[PDB]
RNA sequence: GUUCAGCUGU
RNA sequence: CUCCGCAUAAGCCUGCGUCAGAUUAAAAUGAACUGACAAUUAACAGCCCAAUAUCUACAAUCAACCAACAAGUCAUUAUUACCCUCACUGUCAACCCAACACAGGCAUGCUCAUAAGGAAAGGUUAAAAAAAGUAAAAGGAACUCGGCA
RNA sequence: GCUACCUAAGAACAGCUAAAAGAGCAAGAUUUAUAGGUAGAGGCGACAAACCUA
């Protein structure tokens, strides 16, 4: 019956999932940060 | 159609008006001089001139003192009732109670009525008051006055 | 002849006011006085935690 | 339903503009004899009910200090006495109120 | 499971 | 009126404390907006542990009796090594995810009807239509796709 | 961080018949907090061809 709650706020599942250690776990994760880098992001990461 | 419908509807329902017209009526008989919107001083108008008619029965009366407790929520107001407020209209048969009509309130424009126990110690209201007997008109109307009582006694 | 039996003076029970919360406070007292045994008394007296 | 067109400033001045939107002009104004200032007919003067509430809070402020409590309204009548008087035999055996100002000419004593 | 009996401003 | 409430966890991050304001809510006191000032003090909680080998068949259920089946959260010793002390961090709020008429969602402990927490009515009038509720003569599913038990 | 399934280690469940324990009225093929896993040629599915942050 509620609509728009899918997040569910989790500050361990938020670094584990988009924390800096894993975007540097990967290639993919640390091209990641290399595109926000060139991009000038204020935030590389979680 | 409300023909002949004598109360208003207020508050939340019935049991919520007669509630609503208690506490102002309990205020009334501590204050002797309460301001509300005109319509429900109005409304209260009515039981605040019956309270005075059961505290006349007096306290000894049983059917008195019911309604006494039930209409004054604070218990002291009820001895004031029947020792203080019935005393001072002993004389009298009605018209205990004058309202008057005040400047409407600023927040919500409501018509304002100021509501008193004749005969309170507080200053008085600025009743209104009919013009002078010594006005231009009324003189006229008092030199025919007086030349009807010769024709009369003649 | 009966003398004027008037009600007694003392604050609402259920108003939201200063004087009715302190009747509601002598309310609940009033159940450790009549509580028999102490395993009563003292249960009252500490359910409420705060 | 959706309104068809757009409606004109020429018919929207029309419905604004018509006599029953305008605000009538009162001709029960009068002027209070006591104080001079505006009053309706039918209405309590706004600047002498002021005045006379205005004493009327600080004799209940006075009535609250000797009653000193909630439910404690007393069971006889109540004499409000100005400085430089002095109880009526009349006023006699009533609760006493004793206000630190001279009788205003309004307020006459009884 | 119906019918029936019973109740309801349907 | 109570539908809750208080606390913890999670989340959130100064978000109704003081002062001031020309800002703001329907509201020129309030203020959750702006400026300045202040604040939450560890005992609760988080943050733990020398090595090598070795040990660990017997559920829980008031665990006793009578029982089982889906077969179960709870344990060491040996030798070596080791003299030192109370740091660091969380601690505020009317608070979160939402929805934008609470539409709603939200773990645990305690209270089990409150000692805690709250206000359905801006004022008036009492037309229709509309929504909800209550009462209803006689009849009692008749007239209706289809009532209830 | 929704949801589906699963893993780890947790938690919750008044009374009433009550032998039998069971969505009986009102303890389970139950519900639920936390962390983790499975990813689009895919995953997951007591399979709606559904769901996998519209
Ligand atoms: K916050
Ligand atoms: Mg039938
Ligand atoms: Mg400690
Ligand atoms: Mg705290
Ligand atoms: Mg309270
Ligand atoms: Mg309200
Ligand atoms: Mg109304
Ligand atoms: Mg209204
Ligand atoms: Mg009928
Ligand atoms: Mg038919
Ligand atoms: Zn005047």
């Amino acid at each position: 019956k509620a609509r728009g709650n899918e997040y569910q706020p989790s500050n361990i599942k938020r670094k584990n999932k988009h924390g800096w250690v894993r975007r540097l776990s990967t290639p993919a994760g640390v091209q990641v940060i290399l595109r926000r880098m060139l991009k000038g992001r204020k935030s590389l990461s979680h | 159609i409300s023909h002949g419908r004598v109360f208003r509807r207020m508050g939340l329902g019935p049991e919520s008006r007669i509630h609503l017209l208690r506490n102002l009526l309990t205020g009334l008989v501590r204050h002797e001089r309460i301001e509300a919107p005109w319509a429900r001083v109005d409304e209260m108008r009515g039981y605040a001139e019956k309270l005075i008619d059961y505290g006349k029965l007096g306290d000894t009366n049983e059917r008195a003192m019911r309604m006494a407790d039930f209409w004054l929520t604070e218990k002291d107001l009820i001895p004031k009732l029947f020792q203080v407020l019935a005393p001072r209209y002993k004389d009298q048969t009605g018209g205990y109670t004058r309202m008057l009509q005040i400047p409407n309130r600023s927040l919500d424009r409501a018509k304002m009525a100021v509501i008193e126990y004749k005969g309170n110690c507080l200053p008085p209201l600025p009743l209104p008051r009919r013009d002078s007997h010594l006005t231009l008109l009324n003189q006229l109307l008092q030199g025919l006055r007086q030349d009807l009582r010769q024709s009369q006694e003649a | 002849t009966p003398v004027a039996r008037y009600p007694p003076i003392v604050a609402s029970m259920t108003a939201d006011s200063k004087a009715a919360r302190l009747r509601r406070i002598e309310r609940w007292q009033a159940t450790v006085h009549a509580a028999e045994s102490v395993d009563e008394k003292l249960r009252i007296l500490t359910k409420m935690q705060f | 339903a959706a309104p068809k067109n757009r409606r004109t400033i020429e018919v929207n001045r029309c419905r604004r503009r018509n006599p029953q939107k305008l605000i009538k002009v009162k001709n029960n104004i009068d002027v209070c004899p006591e104080c001079g200032h505006l009053k309706q007919k039918h209405v309590l003067c706004a600047y002498c009910y002021e005045k006379v509430c205005k004493e009327t809070a600080e004799i209940r402020r006075q009535i609250g200090k000797q009653e000193g409590g909630p439910f404690k309204a007393p069971t006889i009548e109540t004499v409000v006495l100005y400085t430089g008087e002095t109880p009526s035999e009349q006023d006699q055996g009533k609760r006493i109120i004793e206000r630190d100002r001279k009788r205003p000419s309004w307020f006459t004593q009884n």
